[PDB]
RNA sequence: GGCGAGAGACCGAUAGCGAACAAGUACAGUGAUGGAAAGAUGAAAAGAACUUUGAAAAGAGAGUGAAAAAGUACGUGAAAUU
RNA sequence: GGAUGCUGGCAUAAUGGUUAUAUGCCGCCCGUCUUGAAACACGGACCAAGGAGUCUAACGUCUAUGCGAGUGUUUGGGUGUA
RNA sequence: AUGAAGAGCUUUUAGUGGGCCAUUUUUGGUAAGCAGAACUGGCGAUGCGGGAUGAACCGAACGUAGAGUUAAGGUGCCGGA
RNA sequence: GGGUUGAUAUGAUGCCCUGACGAGUAGGCAGGCGUGGAGGUCAGUGACGAAGCCUAGACCGUAAGGUCGGGUCGAACGGCC
């Protein structure tokens, strides 16, 4: 019972055809999560600064 | 980090948290476990005992593939069966279709007896077993059958 | 003056809307004080305060757990409960049709009762089923079964696991563990 | 310096480690170099395996 | 305009200074704290500067408040001055102090239109 | 360069700070110590006892 | 943007590149635009620049000011132009430093090899 | 196909979506259902009065 | 290390290589060796014509410049001290 | 189960604040080791700028998070907007 | 009997490990503002009023203000009475 | 220690009621102020003057500190998570 999710074309506005929802929407939303991932994710990207 | 510190919050103290009479200095009771026959012996008896001397046999060159035995209890000798064909082989507990298990191919080297399978016969192939083990398997109709 | 007779402003020592900040349990934990202050119920309280409970005051609890306590008298169609997670345990073969409800579910322990035929359960649903635990059966898990209360309160004459990475021979097997070598703890 | 209940530890850094320090920073540029070296090893040996 | 609030007590309109700022000019009137051992300031000797505590702090009702009976509220643009739009009794705009000349004059003739007040209605003015 | 010796000043005050407590007392206290004969006997005679209350409320 | 990597996208690089360019690198950097007239009737946007060029300037207070080119200083980065001077108060005259940038063509100043630098670059003389 | 959903399988191997704790958010629907106020018991006026 | 390329949650002229400059320089020491300080006018020198006081330096005017509260003792120009 | 009513004057530097000074009373120089410092115990002539519990390996308790009798992608490979 | 201001339990970690004073008991010593112990309270780690002055004495222990009453100490004047 | 999801309106870590308490070196814990740089947002301020500097001029906060006005100057800079 996904509820629907209308198509839009390139034109603009819409069309008929038309989709369910992939239930990878319905799952919980954690931003406790995302906060400390993204943290650790963000670091990765890092080149290595140091003295002489 | 470095913002969530202590050491942050002790700016503008004076002696850091370490003591005006005491005085963070750098060794002052030795390095490392200095002291366990002298001044830290009360430590070395009390939390880590047997710290002093030798018990027992040198054996040189020792080989922990020589020493490879995992063990597996008869708790669990299902989970080596998918559960795809559990339910069937438990509940056709009968002859002449018994599920045949090799412990070895699942990584394992001795079977051991924590207890209480079902009543239905096995056979269980494996180096090695022990008498409880094996006792119970015969008697829910299974039997052993060695390998190398 | 005052001459104090305890200490003060000293806190009650017990925890109140916990430091996890998920906002779902946050949200339960709004749900159940609610309750707690409404509906005259020890068991909303103590779900309440196991639910500010810590990861490790929060321990598993296995369906064979569950199993002996349906194995009791009087309490096999009743509905049990369980702040913390849920693991499977093959070394059980045959389970029950009764609900369960906690805030997670390891899969194998879902597919396990959901197979038995039950129903795997949250906290509101168990709130709006029986809110003030009607026909209820709270479940702890073990707490010293942990490999940090093996050390704990390390001292001689107590049996009581040293703390230590490497073990066999030779390593803390002598001298306070034998009369050979001068004396046994 | 022996202390409170604390495992015993087995720390081998009383040598100059810190002139002996290897860092694999570069994890990532030594897989592309080892993939462009298979790449043309097979441009070479074009039919080959 | 503003709302009725009661009697404003401060209980220190003298400001805190820090200990030998009038002596040496290393010493800054920026409060900091003797931590001292012999320090007569510490001990709260009599005849020494009296030190900030809890309870010299101010009444909820009255804390944060301008004379005018207003909380100061910093803007820089109409969008900010909108937002304060339906809180006229309560909050007052100080426009910023990086603004240009121009846009302060479009900001005050947007207050005086939706009746907010302004504290610095000043600002680079020329005559 | 000497010293203080010894002082039982302000000992009692940390006791009492954090005191006095009795130990505790349990029903069914420990049996170490206690002659091996009764124990034995004692643990025999529990065996029997469990036996025949648990055969009465079969 | 960039998707090479025998391209330098560092400003401390391009800067001493820039300073430290010699004549030659000087003078492609010293190229200026085209008229519309031009631009139509040789068929460019842009060109190098030299010695005797007709040219209009169209930022500046010089804004607006024509003349033929005089002086091409590529050590200053810069451009003097007769017609476009300073009076100094010993009664004497300075040519003004300006960029070929600002600058824009009305009249070259052809040869060999200008005529085939255009037709290079696609021209119709 | 890639992040899974109830019926078929993610092509992450070993992985099922996460899994909600709690079946919603509109912890005040379920307050003010039915069955809650059935065993709930009346209130106050949310700013007790100044007595003494 | 050498040669050539690219980058950075790095330092930003008491920092970062000792060295952003005519730095392994001036300079010291018999010698081995030691080893600095020092960046910024302004968009552009347009870097102050001319008059006057003065032995001159400079000053006062003038004038350039958007600005001399930018005058090579030059971006801003804190404090101590005056 | 917490003060309202009546009236007057001013509506401004009058109240009030800031500040300097005067007056009354109090007020030893800070930091430090110290049982004890105003000390006839030490450092401090003054100002600026710099300036001291960090990083790592392996660990203990604790707390969050994920999975859960399993857990750990990231030696490596595949792939890539690298 | 009185009180209970919640009772029990665990983990972990800092600093400390130079001490000093008074009452009373007390040891050596001619004695000491000496040395060494005991119980309690204190200073250290603590300002306030009083003792002219003082680490410890007496009184009293401290958030910011107001009003009232006192403590110890005092009431010729300095200095409130 | 309690009360309060109830609908319309704002903040549930919120609001509100009641009672008690507040000394402090070493030391611990907590909540915060501030600096350099990073990801994000304010379609942020800005040559009609950014930052910086001066200001017994004003305002907020117990305070760290923050804001504003006037002056100087000339090219970049802040609020919040």
């Amino acid at each position: 019972s996904r509820p629907q999710v209308t198509v839009h074309s390139l034109t603009g506005e819409a069309t008929a055809n038309a989709l369910p929802l992939p239930a990878v929407f319905s799952a919980p939303i954690r931003p406790d999560i995302v906060h400390t991932v993204f943290t650790s994710v963000n670091k990765n990207k890092r080149q290595a600064y140091a003295v002489s | 980090p470095s913002r969530f510190t202590k050491t942050r919050k002790h700016r503008g103290h004076v002696s850091a948290g370490k003591g005006r009479i005491g005085k963070h200095r750098k060794h002052p009771g030795g390095r490392g476990m200095a002291g366990g026959q002298h001044h830290h012996r009360i430590n070395m008896d009390k939390y880590h005992p047997g710290y002093f001397g030798k018990v027992g046999m040198r054996y040189f060159h020792k080989q922990q593939a020589h020493f490879w035995k995992p063990v597996l209890n008869l708790d669990k000798l299902w989970t080596l069966i998918p559960e795809d064909k559990r339910d069937q082989y438990l509940k056709s507990a009968s002859k002449e279709t018994a599920p045949v298990i090799d412990t070895l191919a699942a990584g394992y080297g001795k079977i051991l007896g924590k207890g209480r399978i079902p009543n239905v016969p096995v056979i269980v192939k494996a180096r090695f077993v022990s008498k409880l083990a094996e006792e119970k398997i015969r008697a829910a109709g299974g039997v052993v059958e060695l390998i190398a | 003056g005052i001459d104090h007779t305890s200490k003060q402003h000293k806190r009650s020592g017990h925890r109140t809307a916990p430091k996890s900040d998920n906002v779902y349990l946050k949200l339960l934990v709004k749900l159940y004080t609610f309750l707690a202050r409404r509906t005259d119920a020890p068991f909303n309280k103590v779900v309440l305060k196991a639910l500010f409970l810590s990861k490790i005051n929060r321990p598993p609890v296995s369906v064979s757990r569950i199993a002996r306590a349906l194995k009791q008298e009087g309490a096999a169609n009743k509905t049990v409960v369980v702040v913390g997670t849920v693991t499977d345990d093959a070394r059980i073969f045959e389970f029950p049709k009764t609900t369960v409800a906690a805030l997670r579910f390891t899969a194998g322990a879902r597919a396990k009762i959901v197979k038995a035929g039950g129903e795997c359960i949250t906290l509101d649903q168990l709130a709006v089923r029986a809110p003030k635990g009607q026909n209820t059966l709270i479940l702890r898990g073990p707490r010293n079964s942990r490999e940090a209360v093996r050390h704990f309160g390390m001292g001689p004459h107590k049996g009581k696991a040293p703390r230590i990475l490497s073990t066999g021979r030779k390593f803390e097997r002598a001298r306070g563990r034998r009369r050979s070598k001068g004396f046994k703890v | 310096a022996i202390s409170k209940n604390l495992p015993i530890l087995k720390n081998h850094f009383r040598k100059h480690w810190q002139e002996r320090v290897k860092v694999h920073f570069d994890q990532a540029g030594k897989k592309v170099s080892r993939r462009n070296a298979r790449a043309t090893r097979a441009a070479k040996i074009a039919p080959r395996p | 305009a503003s709302l009725p609030h009661p009697k404003i007590v401060k209980k220190h309109t003298k400001k805190f200074k820090r200990h030998h700022s009038d002596r040496y000019h290393r010493v800054a009137e920026n409060w900091r704290k003797q931590k001292g051992i012999d320090s007569v300031v510490r001990r709260r000797f009599r005849g020494n500067i009296s030190q900030p505590k809890i309870g010299y702090g101010s009444n909820k009702k009255t804390k944060f408040l301008s004379p005018s009976g207003h909380k100061t509220f910093l803007v820089a643009n109409v969008k900010d001055l909108e937002t304060l739009t339906m809180h006229t009794k309560t909050y007052a705009a100080e426009i910023a102090h990086n603004i240009s000349a121009k846009n302060r004059v479009v900001i005050l003739a947007r207050a005086k239109a939706l009746g907010i007040k302004v504290t610095n209605p000043k600002g680079r003015l020329a005559l | 360069a000497k010293s203080k010796n010894h002082t039982a000043h302000n000992q009692t005050r940390k006791a009492h700070r954090n005191g006095i407590k009795k130990p505790k007392t349990y029903k069914y206290p420990s049996l170490k110590g206690v002659d091996p004969k009764f124990r034995r006997n004692h643990k025999h005679a529990l065996h029997g006892t469990a036996k025949a209350l648990a055969a009465a409320k079969k | 943007a960039k998707q090479s990597l025998d391209v330098s996208s560092d400003r401390r690089k391009a800067r001493k590149a820039y300073f430290t360019a010699p004549s030659s690198q000087r003078r492609v950097l010293l190229s200026a635009p085209l008229s519309k007239e031009l631009r139509a009737q040789y068929g460019i946007k842009a060109l190098p620049i030299r010695r005797d060029d007709e040219v209009l300037v169209v930022r500046g207070s010089k804004k607006g000011q024509e003349g033929k080119i005089s002086s091409v200083y590529r050590l200053k980065f810069a451009v003097q132009v007769d017609k476009v001077t300073k009076e100094k108060v010993n009664g004497a005259s300075v040519p003004i430093n300006l960029h070929p940038s600002k600058l824009v063509i009305t009249k070259l100043h052809l040869d060999k090899d200008r005529k085939a630098l255009i037709q290079r670059k696609g021209g119709k003389l | 196909q890639v992040w899974g959903s109830e019926t078929v399988a993610s092509s992450k191997v070993g992985y099922t979506l996460p899994s909600h704790i709690i079946s919603t958010s509109d912890v005040t629907r379920i307050i003010n259902s039915s069955e809650i106020q059935s065993a709930i018991r009346p209130a106050g006026q949310a700013t007790q009065k100044r007595t003494h």
